């Protein structure tokens, strides 16, 4: 099993801001947590912390993603 | 004057000074103390009051307290301040230079005697005591005049003349190089750069000299008219210029007698030759006007102090203002000092007005608070909390009523039908503005979900303003005020429905003697209605309304005097909820209109966040917002109020622009949960009836593959669903991969490195005593 | 007002802060840049690298967004521009902590101010020397950080200044998501707002009047929503100038000084705001910090004064 990032053709921030965590706002290179409903990254910190006071998506796209991962 | 540091030869921390009086009849020696500013540190020990037109002074490092002074007739007197010999060349002439060096050669400088040398340097211990003359081991300079000279190292001399410039060795009669110029007067080296060097000129030229690149032309540095002029004129000059000796790259430069600028030198290197050029101009007033020469004082911690010679002879101590050079800004709203002299940083933290209580008072640390305390989120609890702290109630009030509108919403009160009507304005409302009979007959219909022709948009405007409440609900919200303390608030509100005799019980059920009086003066209305004005009565209360400090006893007092409307809904002073509520009550349609549009075109310009309650979550709104921005700087409170309405209503830059200062805002202050908290909020409130999320999410990013159908094991069971492979299994526990409040073993850690995955709280247990990936044949520290 | 030394053996030079408020970097003259971090227990500064960067002096520093990673682009007297990123699997107060990532030796002058972008124009760069050219260098591939490409360059002075006399250089980028590219360019005694256009050239777009003397330092207000942008400028006068700018080339901007005020007497070395743009702190030759806040009105007036 292998991660693969999304390719789309981008050329400013948002080139940049693809690839970064959804709670800490920083890049995702290593320990990730991927949902499978709504493809958002997040930080092996950031979802344990963000888990026990969230509920949603922390990029708010309105997935549940305690119940949606699969 | 002539004012010359002396190193190497005070044992203590004090400075040794030798200075020659603007008279050049006099010589001093000074001990000055460098960590005491004031003159008492400047001491005169020894004082020698002899010769007459000094022309030049050194003094032997290595040796102490031997101090050579020259003459313009031609003796040099060579003695000890801290025996006394004098000496004179073989062909007496005026002595024009000096130069002392470690190992004892004295060398000296002659004017131009077209039969002898001018350069003629010796040795102290190789000199006759009984010859006047001297016996120089090498001479050098045939027909020309020295100006000054200075020791480079043990062997070779630095010389200049009128019209060369020389550096001869006693190794070698042939001179290193000639180079020919006109700035050749004063010959300083620099203590740090010993391939530098700086010389006067005629018209005042003050030009950095290279050894090497005359050695092999240009000069470093040139300055045209730096200094003052008159070398050539008078042997007597003038030391106003100093290489620093407290930092590399620094020079003095003193101008027209009473100012002082450190100038600052830039370098780099073309790839040994630095190009220098300067970098910043530093300036200074010096106490005392009409000086001439001066000098550093080295202080601890890189200061400088200056010492200087007036044109009078009389010397003063002057030191340099520590000048801060950078004042950033926090975003915790803290400042940050640095020193053009000093390296070390001062710091103000939040922790005339004083530093620190400005900027705890800042909006900056307010809104940080705010945010930390969690403002905006939920309006019941943005009120709860305003009203468990402390100076700001019309927040809490516009607060209140976005609770009630939220309320409103949320309970399915104004959203069906064909009109959306979704925070509505009350000015809306009332103006109205595709069919007359159809938004007439839903209006009716939100009517029937829960006098004048325009009797369905009041009561619109009262549901909108929450103030359509049965009498029993009054009683209650009575005793509700009661029980809290409001008093005056209580007895406002029964003024404010009308029932002043329920005022007067109200009031006087109460444990103030104050409001007890009250209540008797309002209990002298109720019989006293139909009656005209001017029976001392009415002028009391027309006094006192005018003189009382709380303003919902200011209108009581005001309506009870004089029953009119007009004295009571202009008081700024109260609620506009309040206001809004006894306009919609009892004034006409005319006057209705004249009063809205009044506090409309007032809230509108004034930026008041209780103009809300008029205009409605609109475009309006936000101008009000934006006049409540540019008056307030409180971008927090804008963002938390136009996310009700903007994505699902009306498209505005002005309310993007605030929410992402705002968001931006948040990660400066590290508060992630509640930049997490205002995104999920506003994905809540951007719904629209049908249910359409229409505000921007980040597109989506990443998806996890198999490796052997090359596709996504998950759609948008421990086997992929497509190809039937294994899913590889946690490194600790063994389990597989499982496709079809979160806890910490039901979702994997994929590392993006290594690829390798273990559930959370599997992967938290493992790197939480190491720091390696538990699969075999992998080095990537996740964790 | 506790002080912390910064442990350099020459004039620390410039000091910036990072986005998050906890980390500062000192570039100073004895080639060296040294970064501290902000303990969350002792609450006392301490170094976290301290490493020999350029050939010549280091006269100025500025951080990367965060959401890019750890850079610092550090300027010097060496014609050169030296980008560093962080390395976290290396032990703190080594020298090596901070890798560097380039070199831009497109620089013909030594350099005297470097500014980063704001996040939304991605990873772009200003380079200001005594060579008179703005150069705007850009990180286009995110894959490797480490090749960056000139686009604009613009020349701001007919000639380079002599090699005596003094020149300085301030660069303000423009902190407004919702505006077109604008830059704030102190080039001796010119003070030019350089806005992109249509075809992706930058070019003149307005002038701040006055300006009688050699300018120090610019700083640009961060725009928190207001219909008005403010930049305040330090000059070699005792001229704490802050100026009024009203945009509405697709958007023409014109300039209004709001106020000029003569509390130093003397050179205003650095004038800068706050997050919010409410105080304005400014240090003169007079050896005084001055804090700004706008009154009720618009008209900004003298708060407490640090000495
Ligand atoms: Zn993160
Ligand atoms: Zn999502
Ligand atoms: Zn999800
Ligand atoms: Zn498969
Ligand atoms: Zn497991
Ligand atoms: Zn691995
Ligand atoms: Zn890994």
């Amino acid at each position: 099993v292998l991660t693969h990032w999304i390719e789309n053709n981008e050329f400013g921030e948002e080139k940049f801001l693809a690839r970064n965590c959804n709670y800490c706002d920083l890049r995702v290179t290593r320990s990730s947590f991927i949902c499978g409903n709504c493809q958002h990254v997040l930080h092996s910190s950031c979802a344990r912390i963000w888990w026990e006071i969230g509920d949603e998506c922390p990029s708010g796209c309105g997935c549940n993603c305690p119940e949606m991962f699969d | 004057g002539l004012i010359k540091k002396v190193t190497h030869w005070s044992y203590d921390n004090l400075i040794d000074y030798l200075s020659v009086n603007p008279t050049r009849d006099e010589v001093t020696h000074y001990k000055v103390d460098p960590e005491n500013e004031s003159d008492e540190s400047i001491i005169k020990l020894h004082t020698v009051k002899d010769f007459g037109s000094i022309t030049c002074l050194d003094y032997s490092e290595s040796e102490i307290g031997m101090i050579g002074v020259g003459e313009k007739n031609g003796y040099l007197r060579i003695f000890n301040i801290s025996y006394d010999i004098r000496v004179r060349a073989k062909k007496q002439r005026c002595i024009n230079s000096l130069g002392i060096n470690t190992n004892g050669l004295i060398a000296m400088g002659l004017d131009r005697n077209k039969h002898d040398s001018s350069l003629q340097i010796w040795d102290m211990n190789y000199h006759d005591d009984s010859h006047e003359t001297i016996n120089p081991m090498f001479s050098y300079c045939t027909n020309e005049s020295i100006v000054s000279l200075k020791f480079l190292n043990d062997t070779s001399v630095l010389a200049a003349s009128t019209k060369f410039l020389k550096e001869i060795d006693v190794r070698s009669p042939n001179p290193i190089y000639q180079h020919p110029t006109r700035l050749t007067y004063d010959i300083k080296l620099n203590p740090f750069n010993d391939w530098q060097f700086s010389t006067y000129g005629d018209d005042g030229t003050l030009a950095i000299w290279d050894r090497r690149k005359l050695s092999d032309a240009s000069p470093l540095l040139t300055f045209e008219k730096l200094v003052g002029s008159g070398a050539a004129s008078r042997k007597y000059m003038n030391s106003c210029f100093r290489w620093s000796c407290v930092r590399n790259n620094e020079f003095a430069t003193l101008h027209r007698g009473d100012t002082i600028k450190r100038w600052r030198l830039g370098y780099y290197c073309d790839s040994n030759i630095e190009n220098l050029f300067v970098s910043s101009v530093h300036d200074t007033n010096t106490m005392y006007d009409r000086v001439a020469t001066f000098d550093y004082i080295p202080r601890s911690n890189n200061g400088t102090s200056l010492i200087c010679m007036r044109q009078s002879g009389t010397i003063y101590r002057m030191p340099i203002s520590e000048v801060c050079s950078k004042a950033i800004l926090n975003n915790r709203n803290s400042l940050l000092l640095s020193n053009f002299e000093n390296t070390e940083i001062d710091e103000i933290r939040v922790n005339f007005w004083k530093p620190e209580k400005l900027l705890e008072k800042d909006i900056s640390v307010i809104m940080r608070t705010r945010a930390s305390l969690g403002y905006g989120l939920d309006p019941m609890n943005t009120v709860e909390m305003i009203d468990s702290s402390k100076n700001n109630a019309y927040i809490r009030n516009t607060w209140r009523w976005i609770a009630i509108a939220k309320a409103s919403v949320d309970d399915g009160t104004m959203v069906s039908g064909d009109l959306d009507l979704g925070y509505e304005g009350v000015i809306g409302i009332w103006n109205g503005i595709l069919s007359d009979k159809q938004l007439n007959k839903e209006m009716e219909k939100i009517i029937k979900l829960r006098g004048s022709p325009k009797y369905v948009q009041r009561r619109l405007c009262l549901i909108i303003s929450g103030w359509d409440l049965s009498r029993s609900d009054y009683e209650d919200k009575y005793n509700i005020i009661m029980k809290n303390g409001h008093y005056e608030k209580a007895a406002a509100w029964a003024v404010f429905f009308g029932d002043i005799p329920k005022a007067v019980e109200i009031l006087g059920s109460a444990k103030k003697e104050r409001l007890r009086l009250i209540a008797t003066a309002i209990a002298g209305y109720l019989a006293y209605k139909d009656l005209p004005g001017n029976n001392a009565w009415r002028q009391q209360c027309r006094k006192m309304s005018s003189e009382l400090d709380d303003p919902y006893l200011r209108v009581i007092f005001a309506f009870i005097a004089d029953n009119d409307w007009w004295d009571i809904l202009y008081e700024p002073a109260i609620s506009l909820r309040e206001r809004l509520g006894v306009a919609l009550r009892f004034l006409n349609d005319t006057d209705l209109t004249t009063f809205l549009d009044r506090t409309s075109s007032t809230v509108i310009e004034n930026g008041e966040l209780e103009g809300l309650i008029l205009t409605g979550i609109t475009p309006n709104g936000i101008d009000l917002l934006q006049s409540y921005v540019n008056k307030t700087s409180d971008v927090q409170s804008a963002a938390l109020i136009s996310i009700f309405g903007s994505p699902r209503y009306f498209r505005d830059q002005r309310v993007d622009e605030w929410i992402q200062t705002y968001r931006d805002m948040l990660k400066s202050w590290e508060l992630f949960s509640m930049r997490a908290r205002f995104d999920v909020l506003r994905s809540k409130l951007s719904r629209t009836k049908t249910g359409v999320l229409t505000a921007d999410i980040k597109p989506r990013q990443i998806y996890i593959q198999c490796q052997n159908c090359k596709q996504n094991i998950n759609t948008p069971k421990y086997c992929c669903p497509h190809c039937g492979s294994s899913f590889p299994r946690c490194a600790i526990c063994l389990m597989p991969l499982g496709t079809s409040k979160l806890k910490l073993n039901e979702w994997f850690s994929f590392c993006l490195s290594c690829n390798h995955g273990m559930h959370a709280g599997h992967a938290e247990e493992w790197f939480d005593r190491h720091n390696v990936c538990p699969t075999p044949g992998c080095t990537c520290q996740c964790n | 007002m506790q002080p912390f030394d910064s442990g350099h053996d020459d004039l620390v030079h410039d000091v910036v802060y990072d986005f998050y408020g906890r980390h500062v970097a000192t570039c100073s003259s004895d080639q060296h840049i040294k970064v501290f971090k902000l303990d969350k227990d002792t609450s006392n500064w301490e170094l976290s690298d301290s490493w020999r960067a350029h050939d010549s002096s280091i006269v100025a520093i500025d951080w990367a967004s965060p959401e890019y990673g750890r850079i610092i682009a550090s300027a010097s007297y060496d014609k050169t521009v030296k980008l560093w990123e962080e390395d976290p699997d290396q032990e703190e107060c080594s020298g090596r902590r901070w890798n560097k990532l380039c070199t831009l030796n497109d620089s013909k002058g030594s350099l005297y101010s470097v500014k980063f972008a704001p996040a939304h124009l991605g990873l772009k760069l200003a380079c200001l020397g005594n060579d008179g050219i703005l150069r705007l260098y850009d990180a286009l591939e995110p894959s490797d950080l480490r090749s960056w490409t000139l686009t604009s360059e613009m020349k701001v002075l007919s000639i380079p200044p002599a090699n005596h006399l003094q020149s300085d250089f301030c660069l303000s980028w423009c902190p407004s998501r919702f505006s077109p590219e604008k830059l704030a360019v102190s080039a001796l005694e010119q003070a030019i707002i350089y806005q992109r256009g249509k075809d992706g050239k930058l070019h003149v777009a307005a002038k701040l009047p006055g300006h009688k003397s050699l300018i120090r330092s610019i700083s640009w207000a961060p725009s928190i929503g207001r219909w008005y942008q403010l930049i305040a400028t330090g000059c070699k006068d005792g001229r704490i100038r802050i100026f009024k700018i009203t945009e509405k080339l697709q958007s023409n901007l014109q300039v209004e000084l709001l106020s000029e005020h003569d509390d130093h007497n003397g050179e205003v070395w650095s004038v800068s705001w706050n997050l919010t743009g409410t105080i304005l702190s400014s240090a003169g030759d007079d050896g005084k910090v001055r804090l700004w806040k706008a009154t009720y009105s618009n008209e900004f007036k003298c708060m407490s004064v640090i000495t």
